[PDB]
This record gives C-alpha cells, sequence and structure tokens, in this order.
C-alpha cells in the first residue's frame, strides 16, 4: 500500500534474486530486438549485454518489494547497491 | 524419629519458597530474605508443638511494587491460601471464593494438597474480574523457571503489546503461541490474549528474543 521514499527499512543492497530476474527480464527484451542503453563494445549475447547495462546502471527498472502485511517499498535498480 | 513427616515438612517449605518467588516474578513486593527463609525458621514460625505444620497461618497477602504499577496499573493486591484440608470440598472453597471477593482482592491463589473436588473446582470462575488460581503443592516443591531449558519469560503490557504488533505489523494470529495451561504461563498467571517476551541465549547471535501470545 505504498511507502514513502523515506522510512524505507528494506536493504539498500540488491538481492541475488532481484538481480537474477532483472538480468532475465532485460535479456528477454534485448533478445527481442528491443533497444539497448549501453554502448555495445562487441557483446552480442543478450544476457552478456543485460549485465553490462546493470553495471553501468542503465536499466530503467523498479523493484516493488512487498512486505508480508500487504504494504510495499519501491526501489530503483539504479538506486540498489549491487554487490553479490 | 520423625519418619515421613520429617521430609514432609521440607516439601511444604520448599513449595512455600516457590510461591514467594513466583509472586515476586509476577511483580509483587517481597524481600529476598523472605524467599530464602531457612527451613529451621520455618519449622518454628509456622509449626505447632507436635511437628505438624499449620498451613492455615502460612497464607499471606501480596502487594504490587511501585515499579510493577508503573507498567500495569490495574494490578491489584494478591492473596495466597494454603488449605489445611488435604482434599478441598465445595464448602471449603466457598469460604475462599468469598474471602477474596470480599476483601476486593484482584487475584486469589489457592494452594491445595492432594486435590480438589470437581464440584469445588467449578466454583473458581464466579467472581469477575477477580480471577482464582489453583496449585498442587507437589507442582510447587520446585520452581520450574529455575531450570536450564526454561528461558526468561516476561509479561508484556498492553502498551508494549500494541507496540509489538505495530512494528512487525502482525495480526494476533501471526504470533507464535503459548498454551494457557502452560507451566510457565500458569506460573506468571498469564491470561488469554497476553504476550510474553522470551529472552533466550543463542549460539548463533548473542541473545534472541521471541514472542508468544497466551492462547
Amino acid at each position: 500500500k505504498a511507502i514513502p521514499k523515506d522510512q524505507r527499512a528494506t536493504t539498500p543492497y540488491m538481492t541475488k534474486y532481484e538481480r537474477a530476474r532483472i538480468l532475465g527480464t532485460r535479456a528477454l527484451q534485448i533478445s527481442m530486438n528491443a533497444p539497448v542503453f549501453v554502448d555495445l563494445e562487441g557483446e552480442t549475447d543478450p544476457l552478456r549485454i543485460a549485465m553490462k547495462e546493470l553495471a553501468e546502471k542503465k536499466i530503467p527498472l523498479v523493484i516493488r518489494r512487498y512486505l508480508p502485511d500487504g504494504s510495499f517499498e519501491d526501489w530503483s535498480v539504479e538506486e540498489l547497491i549491487v554487490d553479490l | 524419629m520423625d519418619q515421613e513427616n520429617e521430609r514432609n515438612i521440607s516439601r511444604l517449605w520448599r513449595a512455600f519458597r516457590t510461591v514467594k518467588e513466583m509472586v515476586k516474578d509476577r511483580g509483587y513486593f517481597i524481600t529476598q530474605e523472605e524467599v530464602e527463609l531457612p527451613l529451621e525458621d520455618f519449622k518454628a514460625k509456622y509449626c505447632d508443638s507436635m511437628g505438624r505444620p499449620q498451613r492455615k497461618m502460612m497464607s499471606f497477602q501480596a502487594n504490587p511494587t511501585e515499579e510493577s504499577i508503573s507498567k500495569f496499573p490495574d494490578m491489584g493486591s494478591l492473596w495466597v491460601e494454603f488449605c489445611d484440608e488435604p482434599s478441598v470440598g465445595v464448602k471449603t472453597m466457598k469460604t475462599f471464593v468469598i474471602h477474596i471477593q470480599e476483601k476486593n482482592f484482584q487475584t486469589g491463589i489457592f494452594v491445595y494438597q492432594n486435590n480438589i473436588t470437581p464440584s469445588a473446582m467449578k466454583l473458581v470462575p464466579s467472581i469477575p474480574p477477580a480471577t482464582i488460581e489453583t496449585f498442587n503443592e507437589a507442582a510447587l516443591v520446585v520452581n520450574i523457571t529455575h531450570h536450564e531449558l526454561v528461558p526468561k519469560h516476561i509479561r508484556l503490557s498492553s502498551d508494549e503489546k500494541r507496540e509489538l504488533l505495530k512494528r512487525y505489523r502482525l495480526k494476533e494470529s501471526q504470533l507464535p503461541r503459548i498454551q494457557r495451561a502452560d507451566p510457565v504461563a500458569l506460573y506468571l498467571g498469564l491470561k488469554r490474549g497476553e504476550v510474553v517476551k522470551i529472552i533466550r541465549k543463542s549460539e548463533t547471535s548473542g541473545r534472541y528474543a521471541s514472542y508468544r501470545i497466551c492462547m
């Protein structure tokens, strides 16, 4: 039921799961001829590209982490600290 | 030569200590000294000239501590009762069920010997809001809460209780449970709907605190 960008108690870090699904969804779009936001310095494999987009923080996605009570927090991929 | 009666006095004495300690943990003013009443002083201060103990005079009253009242305001006084009759009867309990109700005692603890008549047992729930508790001496000869495996149980105030549910954002049904007739809940006179913070040692972290709501 929405939670202000402030008062977020959830981890600043990306979960292995979040990352896995983000790399999976994004790779699906790349494989379907969807535009890429990172300079393709050779890479051709969609996932390999998706990963490059994650590092350079150019994936316009948002994770809606729901809490067991129904409420939820909204974190942007860009915002999430990636270290797994 | 004092045969059975000898080691029979020691049991009434020990159980008396458990009742003192129990009342103290509930939040009533009691001297550590009184709790550690040596056996010999007991045999004197509570026994007649024959070797037999007079339970009638062991009974006492307990008052909430200043500290206890700061959290639980509705905590009135307490009355403990040691019945001289082995098997309590309806006529015997009635006198008790009235004593409490009369002196406006909020809680009445009835400590009996062997057992009580099922007839008399159905005389407890009959003087709201004052509640009456029963304890078999045998079950008090030892304080269970003094056992390694038994961690610290702390009755929470309705305040803390609200605070608890608010932060973890939980329904009452989502909290771990503890049976009403659970030995420890019986010890702390827990009432349905009440929450207890359980502070236990952990080999994983230092301490770990869990919660249980009395069913």
